[PDB]
């Protein structure tokens, strides 16, 4: 449930040759929903800009 | 909660769940099917607790090593912990004993998305202020309590967490806006939630624009003069890793 303690992990990745002109932004939202069901919660709602794709997430 | 996706890299924060760990393999396959390479990779592990605030570091060590077939691991401030496989700006802040009459406004009997009554609750604690409308926001209030806020400006991104429990309640908040002086920003914060403690974390590469100012002897906005009401206790700055800088202040409330 939703309560303390907080957890943060982040993954960044370099961009070389070979990869793909749109990175990370080239996955939509089926690879982020498996993502997520990793630690057992899902996708409550979604903002995507140009930059970012912003979830929003409950167990 | 909250997970972030960028061009370059993807950041979760969550509440109570299991350990996040578990969504490494997955990130990292999201990584290779765009042929990116992983390059850093970090967590939060708490290995010292203070009374106003899982696995062993050995445990968790051992996990994000199964979850790779070389790199460099350690510290970056006391709370987080970083592998660098070798071949932008992060502001966070930790608050602790927040504002009661505050608090109340993120218990709730119902779970409640961005709405009416979510507007409220921003506007009534101020959050309107944080995120104002130039930002696209959305937000979820918690059953029994907690409050949880995500929201992007173009290749920005704020966001909040609350866990207001009577006995430790505490709140988080991160952002990778570019300012060159960040006190607006952090008193903007601590005007929603006028906590007893807090923490600020930044992070100062030299090549970085808040990190040349820093780094040239400039005031960057963590320093005393913007928080009267605070005393400031043991400022912390390393190098965590060779040409990589990290600054954690801390402050608390006057008695
Ligand atoms: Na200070």
């Amino acid at each position: 449930s939703f309560e303390g303690p907080e957890k943060r992990l982040e993954v960044i990745m370099r961009v070389v040759d070979g990869t793909h002109v749109s990175g990370l932004l080239a996955h939509d939202d089926d690879v982020w929903q498996k993502v997520i069901d990793a630690i057992c919660a899902h996708i409550v709602s979604r903002e995507f800009n140009e930059y970012i794709r912003s979830y929003v997430l409950s167990e | 909660x909250s997970l972030f996706v960028m061009k370059d890299r993807v950041i979760l924060i969550t509440c109570g769940t299991i350990t996040l760990l578990n969504c490494v393999p997955l990130i990292c396959e999201a990584v290779s099917t765009v042929c990116g390479e992983v390059e850093w990779v970090s967590f939060m592990h708490k290995n010292y607790s203070f009374p106003w605030e899982h696995l062993s570091m050995a445990e968790e060590f051992k996990t994000l090593r199964s979850h790779f077939p070389p790199f460099i691991f350690g510290p970056i401030d006391s709370d987080h912990y970083f592998l660098y496989f070798h071949s932008d700006a992060q502001l966070s802040m930790t608050m602790y004993g927040l504002d009661r009459n505050q608090t109340k406004h993120w218990y709730s009997d119902k779970m409640l998305p961005t709405g009416p009554e979510t507007a409220v609750i921003r506007e009534a604690t101020g959050l309107s202020e944080v995120v104002d409308d130039s930002w696209i926001l959305h937000d979820l209030q918690y059953e029994p309590c907690g409050y949880s806020i995500n929201a992007i400006r173009g290749s920005e991104y704020q966001t909040i967490h609350i866990t207001p429990e009577e006995h430790c309640s505490f709140a988080s908040y991160e952002t990778n806006t570019c300012a060159l002086n960040y006190s607006k920003c952090i008193c903007g914060v601590l005007r929603v939630f006028d906590p007893e403690r807090f923490s600020v974390i930044v992070f100062i590469d030299p090549d970085s624009a808040v990190g040349k100012s820093y780094h040239s002897g400039g005031t960057i906005g963590v320093e005393p003069e913007y928080y009267p009401n605070y005393e400031a206790h043991h400022r912390t700055v390393n190098e965590y890793t060779p040409g990589h800088w990290v600054l954690k202040v801390n402050y608390v409330k006057r008695a």
